[PDB]
């Protein structure tokens, strides 16, 4: 059934599972034409497919060529997500295929169900959580590889960097979702907070800065503060 | 014109024949239904005065033999049976008519309703959905489940409708996942019509049979099947013109005939709103859309 606050710790047991987020698959800019009409220009996107237990991120880049000559692109985006996720599963060794795939938007259920008909024992689930994975393109290194791509391309990352050497997957996911929530609510502040100090660098093979344990505590408090402030501003509370 | 005699009426029951029905009192001298039009299937059904659950009844065709009803006090229901002794059967039927203990099947001459509701229903096809090959007639009741219902428990008592499932390998060609889910024409036309039903008339026959069982017995899985087979057509972009026109007639007489008070459980809001208003064939059911809007605008 649906994933919600109640069954949250299920994410960190030893049943393989992936989150699929399609929010950045079909990405456009809107502009005015010479005659004054509106038109869209697609830019490159990505499927964010993430193992919340291990940090492995399967970033499938969606090259603007996919859309060439196609109609109803937002509907097609959903099916291309499902095609690509299904291909990813097929490409994994049996023992690595997920036992569940949790989609972050309910509109992906039917497309993914139809594409996984060959995998009847993989359960396709929705979720009631309001996960912030749309902010994935606020991570500089992910946005860079997406925007530079000249062809379809799968790029693999660990979204937790080396955090799991010192913290549990529960704690790692909570940090990830806090950071991403902050970046979604106020990118500029969130990014300022992460980089204010030039002496804390990002490893070439990492996505985030190499904070010590104590420095992560300060960071996380600053992100929480950011999120609460923005709420008051949104709702005048 | 044919006759279905009754041995007796030991318990108070409401008897239906096709779209007609009569109240019969405990040990009332009721002894059958005469003047039953030859040429169509028919259905006789029962609802006991003491148990307004389990409506039950028998599909039959009088060209296939001489049939009669007898109350069984052990199993406690009216049972249909065949008389093999043709002489002995004409004898009973004449004596009961002579004594005028039979109701006459009350067809208005102007009325094509029953024909319209059974145009494509064949008795041979019914006996494949309701498998009991020692009898020439078929028993159906409120509680019988379908083969598809069972898959998600007794098979001898199942309604073996054709299984339709929009999210199955059968329904979706590998590599046409999106195309085939959004546009079911290949499932309708190749898999179901050419493959399984062979032609539209058998397809329409199961659809009408499923409707009738939902109406007369409240059989839930039959309702499920009626709506699936409507939805498969309406969700197909490419459908033969003759089928659309016939479908519009078929549905019209089904909606027309439905008890008004039952539109809440017999009509699936989603399917109808999608068929009439969103589907490929939104514009191809003009009669069915007009009667639905004038008679059940709430569901829509």
């Amino acid at each position: 059934g649906a994933m919600n606050s109640s069954n949250y710790a299920e994410l960190f047991n030893n049943d393989i599972k992936l989150f699929v987020d399609d929010t950045n698959v079909y990405r456009v800019t809107v502009h005015k034409t010479f005659e004054g009409n509106v038109a869209t220009k697609a830019i490159n996107g990505c499927i964010f497919t993430l193992n919340p237990k291990t940090g492995h991120l399967f970033l499938k880049i969606i090259h603007t060529s996919v859309w060439a000559g196609q109609k109803r692109l937002s509907q097609l985006a959903k099916w291309k997500t499902a095609e690509e996720v299904s291909a990813l599963v097929r490409s994994l060794p049996k023992e690595e295929q997920p036992k569940q795939i949790i989609v972050t938007r309910k509109a992906m259920l039917d497309p993914l169900e139809v594409h996984m008909l060959d995998f009847p024992n993989i359960a396709i689930r929705p979720t009631e959580l309001r996960l912030p994975f749309s902010a994935a393109m606020s991570i500089d290194k992910l946005s860079d590889v997406v925007m530079k791509a000249t062809e379809p391309q799968m790029v693999l990352f660990n979204i937790y960097d080396d955090w799991l050497d010192r913290i549990s997957s529960y704690t790692a996911f909570s940090r990830l979702t806090l950071l991403l929530r902050a970046l979604k609510t106020n990118e500029e502040s969130a990014k300022m907070i992460l980089l204010s100090d030039p002496t804390i660098t990002i490893k070439s093979y990492h996505l985030w800065p190499s904070f010590t344990d104590e420095q992560w505590i300060t960071i996380e408090s600053q992100m929480r503060d950011l999120i609460l402030t923005e709420y008051g501003r949104k709702y005048n509370v | 014109m044919n006759t279905v005699p009754f041995t007796s009426a030991p318990i108070e029951v409401t008897i239906g024949i096709d779209q007609y029905s009569f109240n019969v009192k405990e040990n009332q001298p009721f002894h059958g239904i005469k003047d039953i039009p030859i040429g169509h299937v028919h259905v006789i059904h029962f609802q006991h005065a003491d148990n307004s659950s389990m409506r039950y009844g028998y599909w039959f065709d009088c060209r296939m033999g001489n049939f009669y009803i007898q109350y069984d006090p052990k199993d406690g229901l009216y049972k249909m049976m065949e008389e093999r002794d043709g002489a002995k059967f004409e004898n009973i039927v004449h004596n009961f008519k002579e004594r005028q203990m039979m109701v006459s099947y009350p067809k208005i001459d102007e009325d094509d309703t029953w024909y319209n509701l059974t145009e494509f229903v064949q008795m041979d096809k019914i006996r494949k959905i309701v498998r009991k090959d020692e009898n020439q007639f078929s028993y159906v009741d409120s509680s019988m489940t379908t083969v598809q219902e069972n898959e998600l428990s007794d098979p001898a008592h199942s309604l073996n409708y054709t299984v339709i499932n929009f999210k199955s390998r059968e329904a979706i060609r590998p590599g046409h996942e999106m195309e085939d889910f959004l546009d079911k024409s290949y499932y309708l036309n190749t898999v179901m019509l050419q493959g399984i039903f062979k032609n539209s008339s058998n397809y329409f026959g199961e659809l009408q049979f499923a409707f009738l069982n939902a109406m007369f017995f409240g059989n839930y899985g039959s309702s499920l099947q009626w709506h699936a087979m409507i939805e498969l057509i309406c969700s197909s972009a490419t459908v033969p013109k003759h089928m659309l026109d016939k479908l519009d007639e078929i549905l019209y007489y089904q909606i027309k005939t439905l008890p008004e008070q039952y539109s809440d459980i017999l009509l699936n809001e989603r399917v109808w709103n999608i068929c009439l208003y969103s589907s490929f064939q939104k514009n191809s059911l003009h009669n069915t859309e007009k009667i639905m809007e004038n008679k059940y605008p709430e569901l829509l």
